[PDB]
């Protein structure tokens, strides 16, 4: 189960 | 910024001459990911040599396991052929399977 | 103790590889590459194949949309650093659980790097972020307007922690059951007054194994040669350590595993 979000810089 | 790798050529067994077996190169520790590694036998590029999925450690550095399967003689001679943007030319580590 | 981790490396072209890859303990259970055809979400394990599409459909959902912000992260690390176009950048992603006695969140994490190095990463208390640079401050600002470390708390002490024990009873058999190491001690000299006793192990999971050389029973920490637990390729690891020492005097030197999967730890001698 991977992060549902998201990563954004 | 740019590391290193460190090269491993292993059996995945203990290596019997004649016996069934898998011949390994683990580089690790280097980075970026880009990186050429090739399993040798007598100098010979070894064909459909694979590798595990690209993953890294704690510190950022990359690691990969390029295996292929074998079987050992008394006068094959296996080897791994590493180039990196670390390394000025490719490394070649013989396999040292009495250690 | 057990873990739940993912490891994203993405790789910038000119003119974006995005690999995404997650571990539960040392025993990897998905993978994503973009480099592939029809690019989804694969099993790496045989617990996560029983999953349903839906599962996986899910899973490629955010896959495909975390490669599409590192699309767009990779460009904006450029204008950070201002930077050229024409060189290659690496921006990787590592969060994951680490589950504790009970069943709760020991630790969380979610770190940031670019090229190599530390760029943002949330703090234990999973509330403040560390900043690497004052190019991270921008992502920092970015992060604490929209509230991204209230939603990694959900994550990390929520979906995350749950789904970690999930795959530990979905993979009980093999992910909760430790092989033990088969070891040997080699001896090769290196002058003609010393030697080099060797002490391996073989074929164990997990690959969390302290080798030690102790002489007289005090341990040698220093002049012990280690190298990294190395995988055999089967889901198993390997190790040795070895320490240097004066001819005539091996029978000094007593080699040390601890592994969970040995009942009591082994005293081994060449």
């Amino acid at each position: 189960r991977a992060f549902p979000g998201l990563r954004y810089v | 910024i740019q590391r290193t790798p460190k090269i491993q050529v292993y059996s995945r067994h203990p290596a019997e001459n004649g016996k069934s077996n898998f011949l390994n190169c683990y580089v690790s520790g280097f980075h970026p990911s880009d990186i050429e590694v090739d399993l040798l036998k007598n100098g010979e590029r070894i064909e459909k040599v694979e590798h595990s999925d690209l993953s890294f450690s704690g510190d950022w550095s990359f690691y990969l396991l390029y295996y292929t399967e074998f079987t050992p003689t008394e006068k094959d001679e296996y080897a791994c052929r590493v180039n990196h943007v670390t390394l000025s030319q490719p490394k070649i580590v013989k396999w040292d399977r009495d250690m | 103790s057990h873990s739940m981790r993912y490891f994203y490396t993405a790789v910038s072209r000119p003119g974006p590889r995005f690999i995404a890859v997650g571990y539960v303990d040392d025993t990897q259970f998905v993978r994503f590459d973009s480099d592939a055809a029809s690019p989804r979400g694969e099993p790496r394990a045989p617990w996560v194949e029983q999953e349903g599409p839906e599962y996986w459909d899910r899973e490629t959902q955010k896959y495909k949309r975390q490669a599409q912000a590192d699309r767009v992260s990779l460009r904006n690390l450029r204008g950070y650093y201002n930077q050229s176009e024409a060189g290659s950048h690496t921006l990787q992603w590592m969060y994951g659980c680490d589950l504790g006695p009970d069943g709760r969140l020991l630790r969380g994490y979610d770190q940031s790097a670019y090229d190599g190095k530390d760029y943002i990463a949330l703090n234990e208390d999973l509330r403040s972020w560390t900043a690497a640079d004052t190019a991270a401050q921008i992502t920092q600002r970015k992060w604490e307007a929209a509230r991204e470390a209230e939603q990694w708390r959900a994550y990390l002490e929520g979906t995350c922690v749950e789904w970690l024990r999930r795959y530990l009873e979905n993979g009980k058999e093999t992910l909760q059951r430790a092989e033990h190491p088969k070891t040997h001690v080699t001896h090769h000299p290196v002058s003609d007054h010393e030697a080099t006793l060797r002490c391996w192990a073989l074929g164990f999971y997990p690959a969390e194994i302290t080798l030690t050389w102790q002489r007289d029973g005090e341990d040698q920490t220093q002049d012990t040669e280690l190298v990294e637990t190395r995988p055999a390729g089967d889901g198993t690891f390997q190790k040795w350590a070895a320490v240097v020492v004066p001819s005539g005097e091996e029978q000094r030197y007593t080699c040390h595993v601890q592994h969970e999967g040995l009942p009591e730890p082994l005293t081994l001698r060449w």
